[PDB]
């Protein structure tokens, strides 16, 4: 067995007793951080603390048992290992709540505003701690048995795979999903936007009308731009055809691509250039278009949408995967994809929509696009929560790979120099105690401002102590 | 009555 003196264990206890202590108090005594994720990160704190306490507090029963030398060890064994089971499980609780928060803050922020009061968050994180402990109590009567292990096994591999899912995501598809402001600006732009959208369509030679434009790739069952032109098909023969302008791009099949300019001929309010323009005049057209459909029907990241939205293009897009979760209802309008007499319905009812002042629709659109940024505070918390699992992944790996150990190869030799050394993974897991309040502080401006405030206090409330 | 649980 790996020996290390009990010391350390005390040390590590208390190091992280008073972290976690400034860490519950500096959010409670900060109004600005009474946040559902601060709560949250408040009840990781506790679950954090309790665990070094108890691994501290288990040591020096231990030293103290084998020396005034029973039964007794059993139920305080029973009670500590209880201690540390439930916290456990709160502290996988805890960081699946996080990663709630952050999914539904992203994607839906007002209707989970709503709804996550600060009466609701409290009941949460007592339920949570309800569970946990009843969990707590009957892990530990039959920490013996098969399912137990097999559960607190399986916890540890949900854990794992919500981390890679969230690596995956954030910094491996970092640049598949995220809107790039620095380009997509509307500063690069000039004047207004009926200003720029008469030159746009007095470059093409066309009357000032309702300006809908469709880009991307010519094919027969993935961008939609058959769902497209069939749409300008049925809008032909209506009356309210006259008032709208559209501009479609993209090369891809000869079959679709001749019936584009059949209908550019057709119809003369129809403009179809069929080549690749640079982004650059992507960006300017988006700056003056009125409405950009996007047909698709298959689009995993809303990208394609965020990109139309940032230059107050109000986008009319299919609700399939990643133009669902982007486009609400006051940026956009969605219908279902594949059908192309529900693509002219939305282009009439976005043209009784051009009939009021779009000003606030736009400004909803940019508004929207500009929290998806990757240096934004919303997708600033998802790297914090990838953090804080990839931190309690390693830092508990070891101890569940002894847990794996302990059911499927205990007779191993090989094995067993592995369990041997359990005293590291309960260093180990100490040490999570200890590097999530850095953590917090490290990606919390807030944080580190009521973290000076009580150094200073703590610098103060030294003088009046001795005086 | 060991460090943490599955020692034994
Ligand atoms: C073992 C039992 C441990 C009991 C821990 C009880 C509560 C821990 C979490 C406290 C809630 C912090 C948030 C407070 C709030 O949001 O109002
Ligand atoms: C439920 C738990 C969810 C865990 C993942 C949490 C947040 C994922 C954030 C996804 C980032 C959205 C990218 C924007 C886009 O798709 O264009
Ligand atoms: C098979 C389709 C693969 C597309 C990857 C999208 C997954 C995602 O949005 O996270
Ligand atoms: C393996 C773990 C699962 C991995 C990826 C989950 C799929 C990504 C999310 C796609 C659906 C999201 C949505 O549009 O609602
Ligand atoms: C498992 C976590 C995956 C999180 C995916 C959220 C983004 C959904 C999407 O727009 O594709
Ligand atoms: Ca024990």
């Amino acid at each position: 067995q790996l020996f290390v003196s009990p010391v350390v264990f005390v040390t590590l206890g208390v190091i992280s007793l008073l972290e976690n202590i400034l860490v519950i108090v500096a959010i409670a005594k900060n109004k600005n951080l009474h946040s559902p994720m601060y709560f949250f990160i408040c009840s990781l704190a506790v679950a954090d603390m309790l665990v070094s306490v108890s691994l501290g507090f288990e040591t020096i029963v231990i030293t103290l048992l084998n020396s005034t030398d029973q039964s007794f060890t059993v139920n305080i064994d029973n009670v500590i290992d209880s201690v540390i089971c439930a916290s456990l499980l709160a502290s996988i609780c805890s960081l699946l709540s996080i990663a709630v928060d952050r999914y539904f803050t992203i994607f839906y922020a007002l209707q989970y505003h709503n709804i996550m009061t600060v009466k609701r968050v409290g009941i949460i994180i007592s339920c949570i701690w309800a569970a946990c402990t009843v969990s707590g109590i009957l892990f530990i009567i039959y920490s013996d048995s098969s399912a137990v292990i097999i559960c607190l096994i399986t916890m540890f591999f949900t854990m794992l795979a919500l981390m890679a899912s969230l690596y995956v995501h954030m910094f491996l598809m970092a640049r598949l999903h995220g809107i790039d402001c620095s380009f997509w600006n509307e500063s690069y732009l000039t004047g207004s936007r009926d200003e720029r959208k008469k030159s746009l369509l007095s470059k093409f030679g066309m009357d000032e009308g309702v300006t809908f434009m469709f880009i991307g790739r010519f094919d027969r069952g993935q961008k939609g731009v058959d769902v497209l032109l069939k749409a300008i098909e049925i809008l032909s023969s209506k009356k309210e055809f006259q008032e709208m302008r559209f501009i479609i791009i993209g090369k891809g099949d000869p079959e679709l691509e001749g019936w584009a300019r059949s209908l550019e001929e057709k119809h003369g309010n129809v403009k179809v250039i069929t080549e690749m323009l640079s982004r650059e005049f992507v960006r300017e057209l988006y700056g003056s278009v009125d409405f950009v459909i996007i047909p698709s029907y298959f689009e995993p990241f809303g990208l394609v949408a965020l990109e139309a939205m940032c230059l107050g293009a109000i986008p009319i897009a299919s609700a399939v995967g990643g133009l669902r979760d982007i486009i609400t209802n006051e940026t956009g309008i969605l219908v279902k994809a594949g059908d192309p007499g529900e693509l002219a319905n939305a282009i009439l009812k976005a043209l009784e929509l051009s009939r009021s002042d779009l000003s606030k629709f736009r400004e909803n659109c940019k508004k929207r696009a500009m929290s998806f940024s990757r240096q934004g505070a919303n997708m600033k918390g998802a790297i914090t929560l990838t953090i804080l699992i990839g931190v309690f992944v390693v830092c508990w790996a070891p101890f569940f790979l002894h847990l794996i150990f302990y059911i499927s190869c205990p007779q191993n030799p090989y094995c067993v120099c592995f369990m041997s050394h359990f005293n590291l993974y309960l260093i180990l897991i100490m040490c999570n105690s200890i590097i999530n309040p850095l953590i917090y502080a490290l990606r919390s401006q807030e944080l580190r401002k009521t973290f000076k405030e009580i150094i200073c206090c703590y610098e103060f409330l030294e003088v009046l102590f001795q005086g | 009555l060991d460090p943490x649980r599955w020692r034994k």
